[PDB]
């Protein structure tokens, strides 16, 4: 059907499940000092983050769609 | 019939083994002889025997601790006990000492500290008023001398040494400010000097006392260097320094838990490769340590989270507080209070909640000292009835247990503690005049 | 003359639920694409594997939770029977001072000090993958709980003296003879005179040292007079120890601890329970594997490390002193049974 | 006594500043400020004072004490009394021995003074409320078991003496040939100990109804102050021994 | 060779004090089963120990660990068990688990706590604000804004009296700056003498209706002191308005009530206030002392501010205030309690923390700087002696050259001040 990840028994780059899983531990301690709930049902750290991130992408629009129109 | 004790007769017990059924007036000289006025067999704490009976009459058994001395002269002293009540007031009347040496240390203590901030204050006004260098070399000598003083007793008091390490940021911050001369450009070294010392002052520390007034001082020194670096090189009005500075203070108030445990250096995770990892395990050494760290990332928390609120007030006093700025501004400052208001529905420790709600304090408080030292006298007023109003909302909250008691009302909440920091950049964009360079 | 003993009932214990706790293994790591650029300029993800990361995060942290109850129940019922030495003063007083009965699982074991104890439970994860990856972060996190919580931490320790028939001791002679008089006095406070006794042999013994034990009601014979105390069994020879020995080894266990270094060790055997303590001068070199019985315990500064090939087995001992022996063999002296 | 310094030194320096002694207005003042210094000086002003308190006099429960009879008295007893000024975490505020030589036999008395300010939570933890009298007694009976033990006879008494006819109420400067000394009908003598029993200090004041090394008490509180059922303090300076 | 001690077993039922003759030369563990057979029946091991200090370990006797024949010990256990540490490798288990000392709940008792801060932050802010409108402009609204919110406190700290009695005192503590500010700007004219007079008139006024109707404890000591000193500054105002011009005697005047005051503050507590209830009246009677102590250093600080302020200062009022600063430091060794000789060894860095003030205030800045030389002075003989401890054995003849010397130069100023005030040359 399909090959799953095997490795049987017998350098460094970071993958993207290395940083995937970073980023989740990083948002799981950084939601245990805050929250003091590491169950990470919801998480509104990365709710406020996102929410400064959408508004400088605002920013970055108008500012792109005024070069358009100047 | 034999019972074998132990003799107390300089005081080292034998072992003897007497016997019972017999009077101690023949038992007493062979113990004298055997051991060593009318001496006599007592418990430990007692009465001695009566010199006739037996010693299977008042009960003594193999084990007994038996001391000679001896008879007094008639009463049986009768060992009267009364009964008390409330003995935990007697174990505070030893805990609270007198007078003694413990407390010169304190006064001295509190009297250097009091040296430190009229030395301060006197040889600023010294400068700032009217005076030639005399001014300044008082505060650069009491900054150098506090400096020396602070990293000199880390290891002898640390207590003292973290008081005198907080103390000794006012008169480094005073003697780098008006250290050049000029004007402004002065508060650039001043930023520099206050957050090097407590960026140096934070590395030798225990758990505690790298607590707020460290890290916020930190956080607040960075911040205004860098806005007052934009400021020193390039010209820019009030509408960008409280533009930079209110947007410094939501990048790190939203980005604090992150940057806290970042700060904290925590034993990073070892989350490892798909092919032949097989790291190794944290050792115990460093995991035992791990509740030390967990106070130091929480003192770091709440002191990036006060130092997010110092730097939102103060921007938020310099983009309206200067002469009828425009409605953008007005918007911005309460976009920042209410802001910083909903992010304390977010966090979980108390002091964090108590400086995200005192930051709408903080800005009615700082934009009515701004509006008294400009000079105008009934914009002052209505700062103070939206102080009232604050103190009102904080009363009836308090005393009505009702509405501070929190399904699509939460979320409409949460939506709009959202939608204001989500708008809070494009008005900033707005401000400027950003949108208009182009 | 003394005071006599009931055989009172013993009191309940905290039971351990030493049987099999399993842990569902961790997911089988996900393949994820690079997130198909079109499909990032439109507004399984990674937000699909993250909420499956944090839901074995909580089951992990569930039976975290559940093995660190498993360990806190076994660690007390270990604090509950095998007490610091100097709680077992207040023991031997009460109504809890001879209640080891033989049909117990901590009968005849002996104190000696605070280690790690390896958590009876089984703790076993369930796996069928064949050699497949893991989730990096499932399997980080299972990997750290399955060798923290895996064993104990400090817990009180003791000598198995039922199944030993011999202890050798070496060190210096008076830190020594504190953790003998320290479990010799773990092994005189819980177990009844009709279940095991004790013996010495030692040739300056009534000097303050090993005096402490003329009180005991373990170290009398049956029926002897002897003048001061019934037999006592606190010679100075060895072979005399054993001609005192005769009727008694021939089912009442004993201890018999020898003192001196010298003058044939384990002369009584070589029996069934007469476990010798016996102290000795040196370690020897490659000593044919050291057995489950008949093992060579060195007591070092703070440490009891068992003779293997140092494997230290005791990470912090008990050394009970001579006056605080004294003082519990004297207040044991009242009571016979 | 610095208010008398002070207007001493007021008067002394309107003296000074009196040179021109011309026209009798600098000059009644020099005279006013040599007889005004006369006056003050202090050992004199507070005789006129007692004086008239005398013609005042003419015209508590805070401390309690217990007393205990004791007859056969006797030196070596002392250290056992001495020590009860700080014992058993009571710290009784003076410890007073008295004899009374009406006639020939000599009564001896022992009274102790528990204060309620000086050890207020050593008796608050005894109850809710502060049974001052009910630990004064019981402070008397330890004192009694324990001197009863050691030889002599002692009894608790309630209805204690007259030291004052309801005569001559002197203080010694303090020793032994005094109390020795110390004619009429009846005589008085108190030796009263206090502070910290590691370095007690006493005064001893002295009844009869000057000898060798006396001191009359001019103006009675010293007399009613003599009785051993007093909670007063047997006024005048202690020495250390 | 035995001592007599009593002990304390204070476990079963409230507990048990008893006096008893333990044998010493004779090691603890000996001698504990006869402490533990007549106190506790009449278990953790249980050690004697001195009622505030760690327990005897039972190697040592009665002999070698030092009790004197007669001491108070408590039965207390052997000093801990060994802890268990929790152990967490996770770090953000680590995170929610070992931070839960912290007492982390919001709750209704910590608004509680911000809602009074923020009451009282207000009435301060609102006194500053309208203070500094009237005085650097010329209106009717400043004294409106501080006559209304003045009021207003009074009315909320009035009403509010049975109800809470920590906000109620502290608001009644703040609350005296609104009325402070209220009274001093009636009838404006140009700050006037009688302002001050009407505003000490005021803070006395209000102080004495809050200390007469006050509960209990924890604010008596601050209206106590800033009533005795209310009273104090209207004494001299009424000389100083309704008398005479009054010079520079306004400073003698204040230096020498707060030395009556200071010397005399036993009568004047005495004069503020079978078995009663002695724990409260002793902690009222205390707080009482200690707050005329503070007025009396509050007042001979102002006193000796208002002597040597200005310029062409006269030699006798330079004696003075160094005369009243040093009796005032060596009246410490008279009082028993800590708050007490705290207010009058800190009179003197009071003094020279206020003349600094005085002499920035004042505009002259060449005697600040030796106002800042006094005061590292004071400081540095603060820290020499807390550095190596001379506690008052040393430095038996000597103690009494001391009290001579503090009894004549708290005498040595009365002259003085008769003869700075022009009552001599007369």
């Amino acid at each position: 059907r399909s090959f799953s990840s095997r490795t049987p028994v017998n350098r460094g780059f970071v993958t993207r499940h290395q940083v995937s899983g970073w980023r989740f531990v990083m948002r799981r301690i950084a939601s245990g000092v805050a929250l003091h709930d590491t169950r990470m049902l919801v998480d509104p750290l990365r709710t406020q983050s996102r929410a400064v991130l959408t508004g400088a992408l605002i920013l970055v629009t108008g500012l792109v769609g005024c070069f358009i129109f100047s | 019939p034999i019972v074998r004790v132990a003799v107390l007769a300089g005081g080292r017990l034998t072992e003897m083994a007497l016997p019972s059924e017999l009077p101690l007036r023949e038992i007493l000289p062979a113990v004298q002889r055997i051991v060593q006025v009318r001496l006599s067999l007592a418990p430990i704490g007692g009465a001695p025997f009566s010199l006739d009976a037996t010693l299977d009459t008042v009960g003594v058994v193999d084990g007994d601790l038996l001391a000679l001395q001896a008879v007094p002269s008639g009463p049986p002293a009768p060992r009267i006990v009364e009964d008390i009540a409330d003995a935990a007031v007697i174990f505070s009347e030893a805990r609270r000492r007198q007078w003694g040496p413990t407390h010169i240390a304190r006064g001295a203590a509190l009297a250097l500290i009091g040296l430190i901030l009229v030395g301060t204050g006197l040889s600023v006004a010294h400068r700032v008023i009217t005076g030639d260098l005399l001014g300044q070399f008082i505060v650069s000598g009491i900054a150098l001398a506090t400096v020396i003083a602070a990293l000199a007793v880390r290891n002898r008091s640390a207590v003292l040494a973290t008081s005198l390490a907080v103390t000794a940021l006012v008169p480094v911050a005073a003697a780098f400010a008006l250290g050049v001369p000029g004007d402004a450009p002065n508060v650039l070294l001043a930023a520099a000097g206050v957050a090097a010392w407590s960026l140096i002052s934070m590395a030798g520390s225990p758990d505690d006392r790298g607590i707020a007034v460290f890290t916020a001082t930190a956080v607040t020194g960075v911040g205004v260097l860098l806005v007052a670096g934009a400021a020193s090189l390039w010209v820019i009005s009030s509408d960008v320094i409280g533009c930079a500075l209110v947007l410094l203070g939501l990048i790190v108030t939203v980005q604090a838990a992150q940057l806290s445990a970042m700060w904290a250096r925590f034993p990073l995770p070892v989350i490892p490769a798909p092919g032949d990892p097989t790291p190794a395990a944290r050792p115990l050494s460093v995991l035992a340590d791990l509740p030390r760290r967990v106070r130091v990332s929480q003192a770091h928390q709440t002191g990036v989270i006060a130092a997010g609120v110092l730097l939102g007030v103060a921007g938020s006093v310099a983009l309206v507080s200067s002469a009828n700025a425009s409605p953008w501004a007005w918007y911005i400052v309460v976009a920042a209070a209410a802001g910083a208001a909903l992010r304390a529905r977010v966090w979980d420790s108390a002091a964090c909640k108590a400086w995200l709600l005192g930051h709408s304090y903080l800005l009615a408080v700082a934009l009515l000292v701004a509006f008294v030292i400009g000079d105008r006298y009934q914009a002052a007023l209505w700062a103070l009835a939206a102080l009232a109003v604050l103190v009102l909302v904080w009363i009836v909250a308090a005393l009505n247990p009702k509405i501070a008691s929190p399904l699509p009302m939460r979320r409409m909440v949460g939506f709009l503690a959202t939608g204001l920091d989500a708008s809070l950049i494009p008005v900033m964009a707005l401000l400027v005049g950003l949108f208009s360079l182009v | 003359s003394r005071l006599i003993f009931e055989h009172q009932r013993r009191l309940t214990p905290p039971t351990t639920r030493k049987g099999t706790i399993t842990i569902e293994p961790p997911p089988q790591l996900p393949r994820v694409v690079p997130p198909s650029l079109l499909r990032r300029v439109l507004p399984m993800r990674t937000e699909e594997v993250d909420a499956e990361r944090a839901d074995y995060l909580r089951y992990l942290s569930v039976v975290r939770d559940n093995v660190r109850a498993h360990a806190a129940e076994q660690r007390a019922a270990l604090e509950w029977s095998h007490p610091e030495p100097e709680v077992l003063a207040t023991i031997p007083g009460t109504r809890r001072q001879w209640e080891r009965d033989p049909r117990d699982r901590d009968f005849l074991v002996l104190r000696a000090g605070r280690h790690d104890v390896p958590l009876d439970a089984a703790l076993k994860v369930k796996d069928t993958a064949d050699e497949i990856d893991l989730e990096p972060v499932a399997h980080s996190a299972l990997r750290g709980l399955l060798d923290v919580q895996r064993t104990v931490r400090d817990a009180p320790t003791g000598l198995d003296v039922a199944k030993l028939a011999r202890i050798t001791v070496i060190g210096e002679a008076d830190e020594a003879r504190a953790a003998i008089r320290a479990w010799i006095a773990q092994a005189v406070t819980w177990h009844d005179p009709t279940m095991l006794g004790v013996a010495l042999a030692a040739p300056d013994l009534e000097s303050g040292d090993w005096s402490w034990l003329k009180w005991l009601p373990h170290v009398d014979v049956p029926n002897e007079a002897d003048g001061v105390g019934p037999a006592r069994y606190l010679t100075t020879s060895t072979a005399e120890l054993r001609e005192r020995l005769a009727p008694a080894l021939a089912l009442k266990h004993l201890l018999v601890v020898l003192d001196d270094p010298d003058a044939d060790p384990d002369d009584i055997a070589r029996l069934t329970g007469v476990t010798v303590i016996h102290r000795t001068t040196e370690l020897p070199n490659r000593e044919q594997y050291p057995d489950p019985e008949r093992p060579i315990l060195r007591v070092a500064d703070g440490r009891i490390e068992r003779w293997q090939v140092w494997q230290p087995c005791v990470d912090v001992a008990d050394a009970m002193s001579a006056a605080e022996a004294a003082h519990i063999a004297r207040r044991l002296s009242r009571w016979d049974s | 006594m610095t208010a008398r310094i002070a207007l001493a030194s007021l008067f002394v320096v309107a003296a000074v500043l009196a040179q021109p002694w011309q026209t009798t207005t600098q000059r009644w003042v020099l005279g006013v400020s040599i007889a005004a210094v006369i006056v003050l000086l202090m050992f004199l002003t507070t005789r006129i004072g007692r004086a008239l308190a005398m013609v005042r006099r003419n015209r508590d429960a805070h401390r309690a004490t217990v007393v205990l009879r004791v007859d056969p008295a006797a030196p070596a007893q002392l250290p056992v009394v001495v020590g009860y000024l700080d014992r058993y975490g009571i710290t009784c505020d003076k410890v007073r021995i008295t004899h009374r030589d009406a006639g020939g036999t000599r009564r001896s008395w022992i009274s102790l003074t528990v204060d309620a300010v000086d050890n207020l939570a050593a008796l608050q933890a005894r109850s809710a409320r502060i049974p001052l009298q009910d630990t004064t007694e019981v402070v008397g009976r330890r004192l009694a078991d324990h001197l009863r033990e050691q030889g002599w006879t002692v009894t608790v008494v309630e209805g204690v003496d007259t030291p004052l006819p309801v005569v001559a109420a002197y203080r010694v400067k303090v020793l032994d040939e005094v109390l020795a000394e110390i004619p009429a009908e009846e005589t008085w003598t108190a030796l009263e100990f206090t502070g910290s029993p590691a370095e007690p200090l006493l005064t001893v004041c002295a009844a009869v109804r000057p000898l060798a090394g006396l001191t009359p008490a001019r103006g009675r509180p010293a007399l009613a102050a003599l009785n051993p059922l007093s909670t007063e303090r047997l006024d005048g300076t202690a020495v250390p021994l």
